[PDB]
RNA sequence: UUGACAUUGUGAAGUACUUAUUCAAUGAAGCGGAGCUGGACCACGUUCUAGCAUUCAAGGUCCCAUUCGGGGCUGAUCCGGGUU
RNA sequence: GCUUGUGACGGCCCGUGAAAAUCCACAGGAAGGAAUAGUUUUCAUGCCAGGUCGUACUGAUAACCGCAGCAGGUCUCCAAG
RNA sequence: GAUGGGGAAGCUCCGUUUCAAAGGCCUGAUUUUAUGCAGGCCACCAUCGAAAGGGAAUCCGGUUAAGAUUCCGGAACCUGG
């Protein structure tokens, strides 16, 4: 047979991300002296739309501690943040929506977003619209913090990791049906070339493991083991169970 | 004690650079002028259309080298024919040669220059 | 006084721009600088075998100056005075140098005092000399500076220096230096052979270990 | 703008050709009131 | 994918260390230890406001040899050069 | 009225619809500066110079591609009663 | 798509600011001659990529067998100095 569709995507020729209209990578500030010892105040300049991203972005301007100029930061805006609002980031920041604090300096049950997996990676968790992280424990002796992830998983993170108080804005987006193929087309026009999708059983055997036959059917179990090789992993990979 | 470094970035130090003092010449015989006046102005153009511009337009038409620009054409005409030049327009002919329209100042008559050169 | 005023600046967090401070501790040095500094650290962090560790002991400043004072009186003839002699001569007295030359003198029991440099980068060249001198009964001293040894032999570096014969008016000085030098190197060779060097911790690790032991 | 005179490109006031009059007014009021609050 | 050997060292008892190796960030800026000041082991200049913050810093003090200015310390505590 | 330009508005998106060269303004106050004298070439007038390469014509039921002076194919502006 | 580097027996492959000591414009100091020497500034770090994107500045009348917003007459404008 020939190389199947999911194998061709790794070459990255026509399957790259469409990033012309992106506002920029959304990240927190670089962990510096002011962040780890006190706090620094920033000002929200505007809240703007970002192509390919459901959640809006906030432009926050900080002053440079070591030379006379302004520095621009691109944050993911939480619900309630407005233009002209002061943002406080650091170890001694207050517990208010939009402030950036270490996970070890907030009480139990705090709701946070854009959480760092490690101190200084500038935000990895709870970035999509309407998602958040719940802090459910502290380990002061081990300097660890237990959190709950949007998928439901429980993770142990360093207490020096940072996060933003609040929930990511733009929630409830996926509750509205697209209602036609045209709106699906424009959604992925600004993300990547992954739409529309052709079913494997509609193809020929040379094209897909599901292809061929005088009837349209799979012909073997669609549950594929974790140890299978490229060209075989089509269907339900390493499924623990199936059915409704 | 040590030097006080207000910056954390280290840069390549500035060191003395010496000019070249070769022990033998590069070619030892300089080449003569590759574009003199006789190589810039090749020959006048004596077509009937060109002759009309001489008597009427006070314009001299020449064939010039492909390597010459308008500065060199103006300089060559002034010393070859002892005339003042108002402006020069040039073009590349379809046969691969360059033709220059040279207009003299009001103090000069192109027809008197043409018959002195030898073409009428 | 009526025109000048005092306006102190606030250099706290979130306040005025920080002033220019010395950042030599944080300088991103060139690669070659870091390698030569980290090489020094690595050879101290690891355990050092006794054969190499014996070279960390060097003659102290006091008798080393007396040692070089005696050796400076037997400088080899320079090229300038070489011409005068060539253009019938007394027997010369001079310092012997050259690794192959000096080793042969030691094996023939002709060297009376041997100076050994402690900073030979291919350390294998000189590492066997303390044992060879000890086996042959020739007193030796590990001295600091291969450049300094080269100075008295009109070379950039020498890596070794030895005296085989001395003038009768300097035998008393030589004998006194041998007694002092033997007490520092030859007499203590037996126990230094059983001591491992290195194992030193870094500044931050040392304080961390002390804190853990304290509490 | 490089060919015209400066009188066509500015206004005889602070922040003349950068900020409008109302925004300049807000800057001055905010600057005075905040600094007074700092003393107290 | 699993085991063995090499890379591959250091200490204890029935896991511990650091230097190899690995990951990450920063135009390698504030790390580690101590010492002041305060409070009860912690802190030690910034939170009504869409303003403003840059000229080795003003001031204090010590030098030049007075001229239009220049040079130290302090302001801004020491120690170790392990960027974190 | 037709064509076209433009202004203030309104509808639509889980679509909100380039970048850089380049030019200007402001904040700032380092220096430079007058009385028997100086400064502005962002006011007016006056002086000099502006190189190199392309430029004809067809643009199609005959000048392009289809073996050809082939009923095929080949992007666009102007538009009378 | 070079350089710094890392791959590959090798033709060459990766990568484009990357584990690099990566570069030059305001003038001061000198009246030996042309730029050595003194504070500071800036760290952006090749290059290629549009005759429909961005972009300093021209119009009318006349003129040829065949040229023109390009020549002639008249009237303007921009840039650099
Ligand atoms: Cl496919
Ligand atoms: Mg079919
Ligand atoms: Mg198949
Ligand atoms: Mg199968
Ligand atoms: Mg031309
Ligand atoms: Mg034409
Ligand atoms: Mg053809
Ligand atoms: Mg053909
Ligand atoms: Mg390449
Ligand atoms: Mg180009
Ligand atoms: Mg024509």
């Amino acid at each position: 047979g020939r190389v199947i569709r999911n194998q061709r995507k790794g070459a990255g020729s026509i399957f790259t991300s469409h990033t012309r209209l992106r506002q920029g990578a959304a990240k927190l500030r670089t962990l510096d002296y002011a962040e780890r010892h006190g706090y620094i105040r920033g000002i929200v300049k505007q809240i703007v739309h970002d192509s390919g991203r459901g959640a809006p972005l906030a432009k926050v301007v900080f002053r440079d501690p070591y030379k006379y100029r302004l520095r621009e930061e691109i944050f993911i805006a939480n619900e309630g943040v407005h233009t002209g609002q002061f943002i406080y980031a650091g170890k001694k920041a207050s517990l208010n929506v939009g402030n950036v604090l270490p996970l070890g300096s907030v009480p139990e049950g705090t709701i946070v977003s854009n959480v760092e997996e490690k101190p200084g990676d500038r935000g990895a968790l709870a970035r999509a619209s309407g998602n958040y992280v719940i802090i459910i424990g502290h380990n002061p002796d081990e300097n660890k913090t237990r959190v709950r992830l949007p998928s439901g998983a429980k993770k142990v993170i360093s207490s020096d990791a940072r996060g933003v108080i609040g929930v990511i804005a733009g929630g409830g987006r996926v509750d509205k049906p697209l209602l036609k193929a045209g709106r699906a087309f424009h959604k992925y026009r600004l993300k990547r070339n992954s739409w529309p999708k052709t079913r494997g059983v509609a193809m020929n055997p040379v094209d897909h493991p599901h292809g061929g036959g005088n009837h349209q059917h799979i012909g073997k179990a669609s549950t594929i083991s974790r140890g299978a090789v490229s060209g075989q992993k089509a269907g339900l990979i390493a499924a623990r169970r199936t059915g409704l | 004690a040590l030097k006080v470094r207000t910056s954390a970035t280290f840069r390549l130090p500035k060191t003395l650079k010496l000019a070249r003092a070769p022990k033998y010449a590069s070619k030892a015989v300089p080449h003569y002028n590759r574009l003199d006046s006789y190589k810039v102005i090749e020959q006048p153009i004596t077509s009937e259309t060109a002759m009309k511009k001489v008597e009427d337009g006070n314009i001299l038409v020449f064939q010039v080298s492909m390597k010459a620009n308008k500065y060199q054409i103006k300089k060559a005409v002034k010393e070859l024919y002892e005339v003042d030049v108002l402006k020069v327009n040039t073009l590349v002919r379809p046969n691969g040669t360059k033709k220059a329209y040279v207009r003299l100042t009001a103090d000069y008559d192109a027809l008197d220059i043409a018959n002195r050169i030898g073409y009428i | 006084n009526p025109l000048t005023h005092s306006t102190p600046k606030n250099f706290g967090i979130g306040q005025a721009v920080q002033p220019k401070r010395n950042l030599s501790r944080y300088v991103k040095w060139p690669e070659y600088v870091r390698v030569q500094r980290q090489k020094k650290i690595l050879s101290i962090r690891l355990k050092v075998p006794p054969t190499i560790a014996q070279f960390q002991y060097t003659l102290d400043r006091n008798t080393a100056a007396e040692t070089f004072k005696l050796f400076n009186k037997y400088r080899p003839e320079t090229a300038a005075e070489k011409k005068e002699r060539l253009t019938a001569s007394p027997k010369p007295y001079a310092v012997k140098y050259g690794l192959n030359h000096v080793v042969a003198l030691i094996e023939n029991k002709k060297a009376k005092l041997v100076l050994i440099a402690n900073d030979v980068d291919p350390i294998e060249l000189v590492v066997f000399l303390p044992a060879l001198c000890k086996k042959m009964g020739v007193p030796y001293a590990i001295v600091k500076g291969k450049a300094r040894l080269g100075t008295l032999v009109n070379q950039k570096t020498s890596a070794v220096a030895a005296l085989t014969e001395v003038r009768a008016e300097d035998e008393a000085a030589l004998a006194k230096l041998v007694s002092t030098i033997d007490a520092n190197f030859a007499d203590k060779y037996d126990e230094v052979k059983k001591h491992w060097g290195g194992g030193i911790l870094g500044n931050k690790a040392q304080a961390k270990m002390d804190k853990r032991a304290k509490n | 703008y490089a060919t015209v005179s400066k009188t066509h490109k500015t206004v005889s006031r602070a922040y003349g050709g950068s900020r409008c009059a109302n925004c300049v007014k807000e800057r001055i009021i905010r600057a005075f009131l905040i600094e007074e609050q700092k003393i107290v």
